[PDB]
RNA sequence: UGAACGCACAUUGCGCCCCUUGGUAUUCCAGGGGGCAUGCCUGUUUGAGCGUCAUUU
RNA sequence: GUUUGACCUCAAAUCAGGUAGGAAAGCUCAAAUUUGAAAUCUGGUACCUUCGGUGCCCGAGUUGUAAUUUGGAGAGGGCAACUUUGGGUUUGUAAAGUGCCUUCGAAGAGUCGCUAAGUGGGUGGUCCAUCUAAAGCUAAUAGUCGAUCCUAAGAGAUGGGGAAGCUCCGUUUCAAAGGCCUGAUUUUAUGCAGGCCACCAUCGAAAGGGAAUCCUUCCGGAACCUGGAUAUGGAUUCUUCACACUGAAUGUGGAGAAAAUCCACAGGAAGGAAUAGUUUUCAUGCCAGGUCGUA
């Protein structure tokens, strides 16, 4: 019977505190990211030179956008681990702050 | 300064302690415990006392509340096990029934087993002074123990008990009785061998 | 009143740093994470730095007092304490060469539940629907994954039962609004009770696992999200007068062994 | 039984054995505390025969006290009231002696509990339990 | 208050820990409740010591 | 195996439960193996018929806890067609008793008298008589004035030691005498690793040091001190600490003047930018100030 009743049951109580800090979600994937974008998505020579250089924690995008003519030609994304390590990571070592944008 | 303070007291006394064993020149009865069994001897002797371990008090139960469960519905050998206890193994010794009995060599009271190596040999036992108490301990589920005894052997193993008392008769017996009866602790330091062996 | 001293009440109080709320817990560094990872403490930012640190400018996290306060009296402290002590007598058991009692040791012992723990991080269910997103993600990591020497092969079965059964309730309900095909992934944004909850599920390819990472870290947050997802899950099936946990069909599980 | 052996090995008190041993052991008793806790009976047997039991509830204290009439009543006596004043919630079973120099006396005191439900619960030594 | 027990006391002075409540209140202030002496015993948990050991299938 | 782990000794916790302060009758241990089975016991926990009982679990204990034995002996066996039975319902080939036969058969040491003995030893009697020590039980009106804070000469706890004791000595002494910091969570898989610093509580001043109120507490007007959270403007000048103006560990100086207390200087740790970058010893803005004495 582990984890085999309701826990919430009906109740809607609420969590709204003055220092409950949320963590905003994740932004949304982008067309770059798709695994056929457009052919304007992909990045020049000098800009892969320009992304290779740059430190991990400074670049603007965490990955090369590439173009596959089709689904089987894909390959498995290589960086997959990393990035929910560091998502992990950000969720309870980085610091929290609110702010009116 | 006073750098002292580096060591508690009790650390201090007890490594002092340890200095002053082997400085000072200590009786031949209290001596002959510092010669022990061999890697070797020790091993295989720890090897057939590691098969008659005495059931611990889990097992036991266990074992008696099967028989309890199988009486409650509706012819045995005897028993095989290392035998403990000072008391216990020194009776068994003056009655000629030990075949083999292991003496440790930490007691603190060290007095509690002086006469042991002695009455072992007068009464025609054979014995082995073990290096470690806590090591008899664990073969009789105890945290110590000060001595440990082999009185009955199952079939299969009685040639394997004859050999290692010929092994430590060989190792243990006929090599140390003559520097048995011999005071030891005369080890000189450095700073004196150098004054006094030397001029 | 005397004086008053300075850096001792105001911003300086109510913010506690790293080091300090280790030693009030009188707990390892390791267990402080693994409780602030349970329970969803995260360090702050307080508006004088330089007041909060009694006045030094040399970097520390603050903690918000009160957090350690509550978290003083969590009873999972208290279960980390009894397996360290189990975790010893188990060592000697093995050490003093009886294994019978080291059977019996380990059949007599229970672990944790962070039952407590979920009710109070997500007291109603539309907050849990809320950070299924993450917890999904994470699941969905480990359920393409390799086992090794840190994570075991049932911690990786765990987790992908639980992302088949969160996949057939999905495909049974109908659910499915968006789906994103990725160089990283397969985006999947379904509909849970009125709310968007959007997953990443990689592609199943042999995985290159990195000397780099910490598992040590992921395993406490998959462990926390596993449990997380069990409680969602029976809701979620109990709700729509479903059976759980699902029954595995074994024959069917042979041949291809996914979410049908 | 080893406790014959031990009694009559006891009865020879400069022999090599037991003279070699007091040497050492007086010197470490001289590092401790004057009145400090046992961890066991130095003299097992003697412990025995003066009705001392391996059981909880029992405990042993050392305690040294100077010798001599002058001052810049017996020894015993002193040492076991030292000791009982120290351990207020015990009754002073009995002592025996350990060691001496030119200096001390040494003694090893016997206590019981009488608190402890060990010592409560058997008759043959709950007798000490009466006020 | 007194053997008199958080620390002092020729002051009716000075603290610390936990829970809870009220005022603009995550930070401030106050109120309420409960605790913090020494020697010793049995047990629990956490330790120190190159003190004694074992440590190749 | 430069690893891992058993013990031994010594510690700590506002750890769990306790304890101390003051005012007419005979018997029981130790000493000889239960060894075909530590058979014994405290505690935690759950129930019950609760001065306790049972189940389960962690421990104590073989350097010895139970049963049996105490010269009055006693023990292991055998034979009577021997005799007897507990607890608020009894029962187990369980616990005893009497007679006879047979095989065995321990005995308290710095103690008796510098330091012993086992047909031993103690005490008496003019060789004999009588007991069995060195173990035990047993009825018949104040935020602003002072105290409060700080230390001065000195007194005096803790650690330790002496004394039959009421208590005395000694004040940092062969005391494990406590605070802080760093880290992806700590490499046979989530049981803390590393580093820094030295030295002692407390009492002792209403004339010493000390934040602040006047025309000293109430009233009216006017003003300061300390502590805290915060907002605005400006500065931090092309985007990153000025010609207000960041500054860690660490080491010094001034005021006080023995200490409390305030400030500053060397040092270079760390931090700072694209829909509000970092600092706020610059200015303005908000709140509060308890107890005792006061004729």
């Amino acid at each position: 019977e582990n984890y085999q009743y309701d826990l919430w049951g009906d109740s809607t109580e609420t969590n709204d505190h003055v220092m409950h800090l949320r963590a905003p979600k994740l932004p949304p994937p982008t067309n770059e990211e798709s695994y056929n974008p457009p052919e304007e998505y992909l990045l020049s020579p000098e800009e892969k030179e320009a992304w290779e250089n740059t430190e991990y924690s400074e670049r603007e995008r965490n990955f090369i956008p590439q173009k596959y003519s089709a689904l089987r030609k894909v390959p498995g994304y290589g960086e997959s681990i990393r990035e929910r390590f560091e998502r992990s990571l950000d969720l309870y070592l980085a610091p929290r702050v609110r702010k009116n944008k | 300064l006073s750098r002292y303070v580096k060591w508690p007291e009790y650390v201090r006394v007890q490594r002092q302690k340890k200095i002053l064993s082997i400085r000072l020149k200590v009786p031949p009865t209290i001596a002959q415990f510092q010669y022990t069994l061999d890697r070797n001897t020790a091993a295989e002797t720890f090897k057939l006392f590691n098969k008659y371990r005495p059931e611990t008090a889990a097992e036991k139960k266990e074992r008696l509340t099967k028989e309890a469960a199988a009486v409650a519905e509706g012819a045995s050998p005897k028993p095989y096990a290392v035998k403990y206890g000072l008391n216990h193994v020194v009776a068994l010794i003056e009655n000629k029934k030990a075949k083999l009995v292991l003496i440790a060599n930490d007691v603190d009271p060290i007095e509690l087993v002086v006469f042991l190596p002695a009455l072992c040999k007068k009464m025609g036992v054979p014995y082995a002074i073990v290096k470690g108490k806590a090591r008899l301990g664990t073969l009789v589920n105890q945290k110590t123990s000060a001595v440990a005894a082999l009185t009955e052997v199952r079939a299969e193993d009685e040639a394997a008990l004859a050999k290692l008392v010929s092994t430590i008769d060989a190792n243990f017996a006929d090599k140390y009785d003559e520097v048995k009866k011999h005071w030891g602790g005369g080890i000189l330091g450095n700073k004196a061998q150098a004054k006094m062996d030397k001029r | 009143m005397r004086i008053k001293k300075k850096n001792t009440r105001g911003n300086a109080r109510n913010f506690i740093t790293r080091s300090q709320a280790v030693r009030k817990l009188q707990v390892s560094l390791a267990d402080f994470r693994r409780l602030c990872i349970f329970k969803g403490i995260y360090p702050r930012e307080p508006r004088n730095k330089k007041k909060a640190n009694k006045g030094s400018t040399a970097p520390t996290t603050f903690y918000y007092a009160k957090d350690i306060q509550y978290l003083m009296h969590e009873p999972v402290l208290a279960k980390f304490r009894e397996h360290k002590t189990f975790a010893r007598k188990l060592t000697r058991a093995l050490g003093r060469g009886e294994v019978s009692s080291a059977k019996r040791l380990e059949e007599n012992r229970d672990s944790y539940t962070l039952d407590h723990i979920i009710k109070e991080r997500y007291p109603s269910f539309p907050d849990a629907i809320r950070d299924i997103d993450d917890a999904l993600n994470m699941l969905f990591l480990f359920s393409n994954l390799p086992s090794t020497n840190q994570v075991s092969s049932k911690i990786i079965n765990d987790a992908q039962k639980i992302c088949n059964q969160w996949l057939a309730y999905v495909a049974k309900e109908r659910l499915v609004r968006k789906v994103f095909v990725s160089i990283k992934g397969v985006y999947y944004q379904a509909n849970i009770k009125g709310e968007e909850v959007r997953w990443l599920v990689p592609f199943k390819f042999p995985e290159n696992i990195p000397s780099d990472v910490d598992f040590r870290i992921m395993l406490t947050f998959l462990e926390f999200y596993s449990t997380l997802l069990h409680f969602v899950l029976y809701k979620l099936y109990t709700d729509s007068g479903l059976i759980y946990p699902p029954k595995l069909d074994l024959k069917k599980d042979k041949i291809i062994s996914g979410l049908s | 039984g080893a406790y014959k052996y031990l009694e009559e090995l006891q009865r020879k008190k400069q022999s090599d054995v037991l003279r070699f041993l007091q040497r050492v052991r007086v010197w470490e008793y001289r590092q401790k505390n004057v009145i400090h806790r046992a961890a066991r009976p130095t003299r097992p047997d003697k412990a025995r025969r003066l009705g001392y039991k391996a059981k909880q509830g029992f405990v042993i204290y050392r305690v040294r006290v100077r010798r001599g009439n002058r001052k810049r009543r017996s020894l015993r006596a002193t040492a076991e009231e030292r000791v009982g004043r120290r351990a207020a919630n015990l009754r002073v079973l009995n002592s025996y002696w350990v060691n001496q120099d030119s200096t001390y006396k040494y003694f090893e005191v016997i206590l019981v509990d009488p608190q402890h439900k060990a010592i409560r619960r058997d008759a043959r030594y709950n007798w000490i339990c009466d006020p």
